[PDB]
């Protein structure tokens, strides 16, 4: 019963067992359950059942995947060459900032609902939790004058940032 | 006749004023905006062409062809230019890019011509020449001491420091390929060697990016490379400006102790004191301008509006209408802000107030309505706020007379009303100043703007409004480097210099002598008039001849006893000593000891070295506890609690001991092992934080400091109403025309909040100051984040709360530019009058109300505040005869031509003038680096030797020319031979050892004598006396404010402590130790971004992760922690105890700079005196008598002469005066000098009351008993 990370989308071709490789908390029964790239679209689990058509989507689903790890990439090479990471704060290291950082991301890709989750939390909190845990990045100040805003935020001017309708993953911190 | 009308010179005047306006739309930038004004300005050109020309052939057709002709003439030849370099631009063949429109530098010029009438004074034009002079001599004096000291650190700079060129990088970067991505983020300076400085992590290496390609072109300006980067980089933080970040980057390259030797040391000498001796040279030209002026000589429905209960129901309904107006704070995005409640409440109260003024008028008639002078302002805010309510100029600039509606509440106090008439005094000493510095502004801005509008990639100086925004900016400090950076960059290379020339001399007038005058305004406004001084003290040729020709021509029992003795216990050649050892009682110098251990103890307490963990921290407070509960114990006992006139709570001290005591005991006692934050132990450990406080009880001059500094608090208090009223003006129009309107994406390529949403990569800050624009093809370092409609974070206006802090920030001018353009970019350009406009009331106006306030209290407290400038020019020259002694200068030998030859040459001017010249060149050998591994260095350090050899053969022909005695008589010449000494000692080292410590004495050696260099200049010396004598009068009042900052660390440690990093809040500047808190603190007033820092303090989750049980595991801020405690901070420091440094330099300075005026005993006749007495009084005793008195009367020539032609009376009157003092004996040099200030002043004029009278009676009796020894020689013929 244990995982089994996508490499072909002809070969995988128990959707509840294969991770993605990069975001390797999301499976593809979920993926399947709710994310539908819309050149492709026409994925809503009724292409896996009933295969061409599930080739295109589990390859739209490695891209995005690749994409947020280039991004994620790039976020850690900016954390690395933050040379403060182990003074900036008595609660957080920059592991916990990489974890949830890593998990926004992935949630920003794939907006979808988990299940099976053994502690569940609504996956906007994890933006939260990378305002949290993350070092205060300056942003550069030559287009506009951010006044004193980080680089990641997430609420803005009057805004309630936890709403109704939350895909509401799994908890892995 | 056609051109001496009353009308025509007013139509000349209005259009010198339509000429600058024209001058300043005439910008490249300006015509590709709006095309039409391009021909507009022309015919306005044009047409003032015409009538200038008619002004000048009209007048030189009278006159053949006042100096003020000549310069309209070039006026009207500066026009003509103009006019036809505009109609050359017109015809497309001038490129209108070109340099050709700086012909038209001259033109605003012209705005002299509209205010050349108001240049008629009471005075004649002699008595102004005189006063000019007087303060350009000053000037001058002390920029030669400014100078000094600019080149004294600027030397230490460039020996202390070097380069800034070591970074961190990737250790996989290669010899000429780094780029920004190589770079640490944020870019962060280190040091190559393993003790000093910063020490790059793994992964990364310092490297120093010379050798890799980078210019110093792309690297900064400042620095201390050489001398003159030096100098400028100097000057630079002399205006607390850029210099704490030049300071992080000298921690981070070199070791600890010299960048805070160096930083802390120029702050104190060159911010604070030097600069305030200008304040002080303007105050000084204010008392001459004083000197000068004053010795050149319905039937019932009227009653009820006349009741009081009207006036207290129409300015509760003003109070009642400005709260509801400001109270309108933003609600979201699904709201009107246009027809809604509160402008019905405006309407209704516009409506209330114009059927007031509609009653007035009924009730008093129009014209005496009108003439109340307050009546005009209740109409101009009727009429204003009526235009106001129309429902499209409603949120407006029109809102700005709803909001002065508050001005009126000046009418509930009558103290706060007469404290604006007197600290504002007439509208003529202010407003003419005013109107002085807004023209300067407008004809400065309009020079920069013809200057730089064609320069290409300089959008500073496109438009006036630019040009303008630029000037102020550099007047208001805040980031004035950075223009003019800008603008030197964009030049080019040739011009920087002169553009470089023409911002330094605009920031040093702008800085120095126009703040400084408006400081000098506002104090001589709180000055009491002189003629109101001399009423009131009422109620209560040379110089010798005319002061004696004005004088003729006006002829329960047990065991207090014990307490009482052991509570009172106290205690000449060396009696200083003494007295230092009798200043408190033997209990008061047990717990002063006590007090300063516990203070030292707590220095070691940080969140993770606790008291309450750690027991070596524990004994200090035992002690303290113990040691306090017994002196307590004892105090009371013997000297009571309550009754007794010595009591023990008498005073806010005694109330305050008591609580310190409470506060530390119940600390003891509880000692509690988890302290949560924002809880009552977190604040029981802040109150303990409060313990240095009893310094300033048990030792008397702190309580002296503390008695002197609240005796102004209730000026204090009105300026901070005035500041106050401003800020809630302000605030109040803030929140009505920009609630909600400062949010904006934080994707700058987003631009409606529909589109607000996604992810997008954020560029990261790696470096603001380093210009490595190389990017063959990559990006610059950023990383992927939400898309978020977001406010500043540092300031809004949302609610009046958060406009009144936002205001309060922008008054300390710190970051207020950053305000400045998020109002301008995200409301609108035409709200940029609005910010413009509050820093000028607010800044130039409202924060020199503090510095004015707390100097008039400062004089009062010393006594001379009802003393005219007369009176208090003659204590300050009692003061400096007082510690004139006679002159060190042993008689020319006779006969011994070794040495009388040798006499006169080292006494001969071309010999000091050309030891000075080798001084300052000896100086100059400094300019580079004094290294080890650098060539250069050995000339450097053999022209060294030659000049200490140089300064030996001078040393030594002063020792055997003078004398070995007399040479040690003199100060100055123990110094030169220490110097000297140190010399030769180099000397030998460095030609025997050779080491780099050999190059470091050689720089220090050069260094000192460089300091003697102050000795050798009148003036310099006058200034050095004036900054070293104010320096250590100012010991306690530095004490003080060291105690508060101590007071401050701790409570900082204590809340502060884990914050975590911020925007400003990082490892160069947090609370983690008390040493860190109070390097912190000490830059938070001194040229530090403190709103950054107190921002970065607030933070709350989700920014942050909370604890529950203890502070020091939380990562937390706390938010009305922060507020209380920086703004109060900044407020008590920069606003009120800094401007006492200010009133002891400007006391100083009185006292020791002396300038030749006509009427009293100057410098020169000090010295003269002194060679006369040096000449009579042969073995040097100081003391002759009473036939060398005569001797010495006829033998004075100059100013102090009493020639024996016209005034052998006085010659009489003060012979018999020397004989008389000591009944005919012995008289010491300070009577003779005494007797020469008194008959060298119009007494009237300079003395006091009782010493007038005193001194009349002594003349008098005199004056009668020398006419009886002459009638008694007649009687015996
Ligand atoms: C910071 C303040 C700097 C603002 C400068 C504005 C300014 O100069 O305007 C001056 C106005 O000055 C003022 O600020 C007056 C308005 C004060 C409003 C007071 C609001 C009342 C608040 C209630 C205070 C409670 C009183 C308690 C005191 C015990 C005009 O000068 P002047 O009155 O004509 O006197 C000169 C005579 N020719
Ligand atoms: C922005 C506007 C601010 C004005 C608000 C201040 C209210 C009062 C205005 C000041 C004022 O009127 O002072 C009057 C005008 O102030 C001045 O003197 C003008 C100052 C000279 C400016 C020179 C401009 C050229 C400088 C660039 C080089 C003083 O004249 P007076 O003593 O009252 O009459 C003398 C006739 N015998
Ligand atoms: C920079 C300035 C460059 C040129 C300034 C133009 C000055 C025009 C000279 C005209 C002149 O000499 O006026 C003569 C006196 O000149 C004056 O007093 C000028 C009036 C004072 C205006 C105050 C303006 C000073 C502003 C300071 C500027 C600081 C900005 C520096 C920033 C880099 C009149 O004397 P008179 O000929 O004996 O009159 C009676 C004969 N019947
Ligand atoms: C770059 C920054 C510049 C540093 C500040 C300028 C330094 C000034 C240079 C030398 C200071 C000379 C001190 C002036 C002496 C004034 C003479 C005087 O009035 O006090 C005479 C006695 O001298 C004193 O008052 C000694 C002061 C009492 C103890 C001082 C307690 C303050 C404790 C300092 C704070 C300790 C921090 C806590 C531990 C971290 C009064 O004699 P009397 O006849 O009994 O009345
Ligand atoms: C504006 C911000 C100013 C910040 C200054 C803070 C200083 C630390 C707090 C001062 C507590 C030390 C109290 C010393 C003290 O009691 O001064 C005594 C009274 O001074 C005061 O009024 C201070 C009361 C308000 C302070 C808060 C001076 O009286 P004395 O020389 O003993 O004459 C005896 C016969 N009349
Ligand atoms: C004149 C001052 C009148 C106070 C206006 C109170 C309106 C108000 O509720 O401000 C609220 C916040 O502003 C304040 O806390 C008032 C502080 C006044 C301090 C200035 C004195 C706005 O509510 P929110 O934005 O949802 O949080
Ligand atoms: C470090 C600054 C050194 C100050 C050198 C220039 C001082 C000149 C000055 O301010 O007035 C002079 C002050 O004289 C001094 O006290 C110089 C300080 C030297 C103290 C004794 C020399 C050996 C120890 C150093 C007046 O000199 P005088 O009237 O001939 O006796
Ligand atoms: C220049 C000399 C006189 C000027 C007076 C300086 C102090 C007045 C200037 C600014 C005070 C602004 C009042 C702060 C209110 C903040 C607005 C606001 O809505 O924040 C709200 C405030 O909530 C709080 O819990 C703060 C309550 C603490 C009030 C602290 C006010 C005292 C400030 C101390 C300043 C003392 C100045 C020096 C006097 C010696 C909540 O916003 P949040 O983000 O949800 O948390
Ligand atoms: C001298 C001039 C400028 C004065 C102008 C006053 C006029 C324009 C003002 C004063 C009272 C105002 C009205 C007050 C009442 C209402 C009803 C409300 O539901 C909408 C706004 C409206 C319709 C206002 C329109 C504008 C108004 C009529
Ligand atoms: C001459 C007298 C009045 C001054 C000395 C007072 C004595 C009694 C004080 C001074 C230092 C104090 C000690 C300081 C440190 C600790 C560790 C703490 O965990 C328990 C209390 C204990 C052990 C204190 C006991 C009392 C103590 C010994
Ligand atoms: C500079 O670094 C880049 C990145 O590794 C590399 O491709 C390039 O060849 C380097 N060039 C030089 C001259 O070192
Ligand atoms: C740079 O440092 C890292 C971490 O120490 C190391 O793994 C890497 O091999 C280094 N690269 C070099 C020295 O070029
Ligand atoms: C980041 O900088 C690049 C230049 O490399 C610029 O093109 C881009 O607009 C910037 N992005 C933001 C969000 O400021």
């Amino acid at each position: 019963g244990q995982c089994f990370t996508v490499e072909s989308a002809d070969a995988v071709c128990n959707l509840s067992d294969f991770y993605l490789s990069f975001c390797n908390s999301y499976t593809l029964w979920e993926l399947f359950s709710g994310l539908s790239s819309p050149s492709t679209l026409n994925c809503s689990l009724d292409v896996v059942l009933t295969m061409t058509t599930c080739r295109q989507c589990i390859e739209a689903y490695q891209d995005y995947d690749h994409h947020a790890q280039e991004k994620y990439e790039e976020f850690e090479s900016v954390l690395h060459k933050y040379l403060q990471s182990d003074e900036y704060s008595v609660k957080s290291c920059p592991e916990d900032c990489k974890i949830v950082y890593k998990a926004w991301l992935c949630s920003q890709y794939f907006e979808v609902t988990q299940f099976n989750c053994r502690k569940t939390i609504p996956c906007k909190q994890y933006c939260l939790e990378v305002q949290t845990r993350c070092p205060f990045i300056l942003p550069d100040n030559d287009e506009v004058i951010y006044g004193g805003l980080s680089s990641f935020i997430c609420t803005g001017l009057y805004e309630t940032f936890l709403t109704n309708d939350e895909p509401e993953c799994c908890d892995i911190r | 006749l056609w051109i001496n009308k009353p009308w025509v010179h007013s139509l000349l005047r209005i259009c010198a004023i339509i000429s600058v306006i024209s001058v300043c739309m005439n910008t490249p930038m300006t015509f590709e905006h709006y095309p039409p004004l391009q021909y507009v300005t022309f015919t306005l050109d044009t047409l003032l062409m015409f009538l200038y020309t008619a002004e000048m052939i009209a007048k030189m057709h009278i006159r053949g062809i006042d100096r003020w002709c000549v310069f309209d003439g070039f006026m009207v030849f500066c026009l003509w230019v103009s006019l036809v370099l505009q109609v050359f631009e017109i015809a497309d063949i001038v490129d209108q890019m070109s340099p050709w429109g700086m012909l038209r530098i001259p033109r605003p010029l012209i705005m002299i011509r509209a205010f050349r009438i108001y240049f008629r004074f009471e005075l004649p034009r002699t008595r102004i020449t005189n006063i000019l002079k007087r303060s350009g001599e000053q000037i001058w004096s002390v920029s030669i001491f400014l100078l000094f000291f600019l080149l004294l650190y600027g030397i230490l700079g460039v020996q202390m420091f070097g380069t800034f060129t070591y970074h961190c990088v990737v250790n996989d970067t290669k010899p000429g390929n780094v780029t920004w991505n190589s770079l640490a983020i944020p870019d962060t300076h280190c040091s190559p060697e393993l003790e000093e400085g910063y020490q790059c992590p793994p992964g990364f290496k310092c490297m120093d990016l010379e050798d890799l390609g980078l210019s110093r072109q792309e690297l900064g300006y400042s620095g201390f490379n050489e001398i003159g980067t030096s100098i400028f980089t100097v000057y630079e933080a002399s205006s607390q400006e850029g210099w704490v970040f030049l300071m992080y980057r000298a921690i981070d390259s070199f070791p600890r102790w010299r960048s805070y030797f160096y930083f802390i040391t120029l702050i104190f000498f060159l911010a604070w004191l030097v600069k305030n001796v200008f304040i002080a040279v303007i105050i000084e030209t204010f008392a001459e301008i004083r000197v000068q002026f004053q010795q050149m000589w319905p039937a019932c429905l009227q009653k009820m509006m006349r009741s009081s209960v009207f006036h207290m129901f129409i300015l509760s309904m003003v109070t009642v209408d400005v709260i509801v107006a400001a109270s309108n704070y933003y609600k979201g995005e699904n709201f009107r802000r246009q027809y809604d409640e509160f402008y019905l409440a405006e309407v209704a109260f516009t409506v209330l107030f114009d059927l007031e003024a509609l009653l007035k008028i009924w009730c008093l008639g129009f014209t005496g309505y009108i003439s109340s002078s307050l009546h005009k302002f209740e109409l101009l805010l009727v009429i204003g706020t009526t235009l106001h309510v129309y429902p499209d100029l409603y949120h407006s600039q029109f809102t700005y007379f709803q909001v002065l509606r508050v001005v009126r509440l000046i009418k509930i106090s009558p103290a706060l009303e007469d404290f604006v008439y007197k600290i504002f005094g007439p509208g003529k000493k202010l407003g003419s100043l005013v109107v002085f510095t807004a023209s300067l502004l407008i004809v400065m801005s309009a020079i920069s703007l013809q200057m730089f509008c064609f320069v290409e990639e300089l959008d500073r100086f496109t438009t006036f409004p630019r040009a303008f925004m630029s000037m102020f900016q550099i007047l208001t400090q805040e980031g004035w480097v950075d223009v003019m950076d800008q603008t030197l960059n964009a030049v080019g290379h040739m011009w920087a210099p002169l553009v470089a020339i023409y911002f330094i001399l605009y920031h040093l007038f702008a800085t120095l002598i126009l703040l400084s005058l408006f400081v000098a305004v506002i104090l001589d406004n709180l000055e009491l008039d002189e003629d109101l001084k001399k009423l009131k003290q009422l109620k209560q040729r040379s110089i010798l001849s005319v002061q004696h020709h004005i004088r003729q021509e006006r002829r329960e029992h047990r065991f207090r006893n014990f307490c009482r003795v052991v509570v009172r216990a106290r205690f000449t050649k060396y009696h200083q000593l003494y007295d230092l050892l009798g200043l408190v009682t033997y209990l008061d110098w047990v717990m002063i000891t006590v007090t300063i251990c516990s203070c030292i103890s707590m220095m070691f307490e940080s969140p993770f070295r606790r008291v309450m963990h750690a027991p070596t921290l524990q004994i200090a407070e035992y002690v303290f506890v113990i040691f306090m509960s017994i002196e307590l114990n004892l105090k009371i006992m013997a000297d009571g609690l309550f009754f007794t006139p010595t009591a023990v709570i008498r005073d806010f001290g005694g109330v305050m001991d008591i609580f310190i005591y409470l506060v530390s005991l119940i600390f003891l006692c509880w000692m509690p092992q988890n302290v949560p934050a924002e809880s009552g132990a977190q604040l029981l450990m802040v109150l303990r934080c409060l313990r240095p406080l009893r310094i300033f009880k048990l030792v008397p001059q702190m309580r002296k400091v503390v008695r002197e500094l609240f005796s102004g608090f209730k000026e204090i208090f009105l300026v901070s109403i005035l500041l106050l009223t401003l800020m809630l003006v302000f605030a109040s129009f803030g929140v009505q025309l920009f609630a909600g309107k400062l949010a904006k994406c934080n994707d700058p390529n987003i631009i409606r909040r529909e589109d607000c949403n996604g992810i997008f990569r954020i560029n990261v800050s790696v470096s603001k100051n380093l210009n490595l624009k190389l990017r063959p093809g990559e990006k610059k370092p950023g990383f992927w984040v939400p898309r978020v409609w977001a406010n500043p974070r540092n300031f809004n206006f949302d609610n009046v709360g958060n406009a009144m802090l936002a205001l309060f920030e922008v008054l300390s001018l710190k970051g207020w530019v950053e305000v400045r353009d998020v109002i301008i970019h995200r409301v609108g350009p035409i709200h940029g009058i609005y910010i413009h406009v509050f820093v000028f009331l607010g800044c130039m106006i409202g924060l020199t109300l503090f510095v004015g306030v707390v100097i008039a209290n400062f004089n009062e407290n010393k006594g001379t505040a009802l003393l005219t400038v007369d009176q208090r020019r003659w204590e300050d020259l009692k003061s400096r005869l007082k510690i004139a002694q006679p002159l060190h200068l042993p008689p020319r030998p006779d006969n011994d031509g070794f040495r009388a030859k040798m006499y006169d040459i080292t006494q001969h001017p071309f010999f000091k003038r050309t030891i000075a010249l080798l001084v300052l060149a000896q100086s100059v050998l400094l300019s580079v680096k004094w290294d080890v591994e650098d060539p250069v260095t050995v000339p450097l350090a053999t022209m060294s030797v030659v000049f200490t050899f140089i300064f030996v053969l001078e040393v030594t022909m002063k020792i055997i020319a003078m004398s070995p005695a007399g040479f040690w008589q003199s100060r100055r010449n123990r110094y030169d031979l220490l110097v000297t000494s140190l010399g030769v000692v180099w000397v030998v080292l460095h030609f025997a050892l050779l080491n780099a410590y050999t190059y470091m004495m050689g720089a220090c050696v050069i260094v000192f004598r460089f300091f003697s260099i102050c000795g050798k200049h009148v003036t310099l010396k006058m200034l050095l006396l004036t900054v070293v004598v104010s320096m250590y009068k100012s010991f306690f009042i530095i004490v003080g404010m060291f105690l508060l900052l101590l007071c401050y660390a701790f409570a900082g440690v204590v809340l502060f402590g884990t914050v975590k990093y911020g925007e400003n809040i990082n490892r160069h500047a947090n609370f983690s130790s008390a040493g860190k808190a109070i390097t912190v603190l000490f830059r938070i007033v001194t040229g530090e971004d403190w709103n950054k820092i107190m921002h970065d303090c607030m933070v709350q989750p989700p920014f942050c992760t909370p604890d529950e049980f203890t502070y020091w595991a939380t990562d937390c801020g706390n938010y009305a922690g922060a507020l209380m405690y920086f703004c109060s901070f900044y407020v008590i420091i920069a606003y009120i105890m800094l401007n006492l440094l200010v009133a002891i330099i400007v006391e100083n300075f009185s006292l020791f700079y002396s300038t030749e005026e006509d009427q009293l005993l100057s410098y020169n006749d000090l010295r003269h005196f002194q060679i006369i007495w040096n000449m009579v009084d042969d073995k040097r005793e100081g003391v002759i008598p009473t036939f060398r008195v005569k001797f010495l009367l006829r033998l004075l020539r100059g100013r102090l002469e009493v020639d024996l032609d016209k005034d052998k009376l006085l010659f009489k009157h003060m012979c018999y005066e020397m004989e008389r003092l000591h009944n005919g004996g012995d008289v010491t040099f300070h009577d003779v000098l005494s007797m020469l200030s008194y008959r060298s002043v119009d007494i009237r004029k300079s003395l006091q009351l009782e010493e007038l009278l005193a001194r009349e009676q002594l003349e008098y009796t005199i004056e009668e008993e020398v006419a009886k020894q002459t009638i008694r020689m007649w009687l015996k013929k």
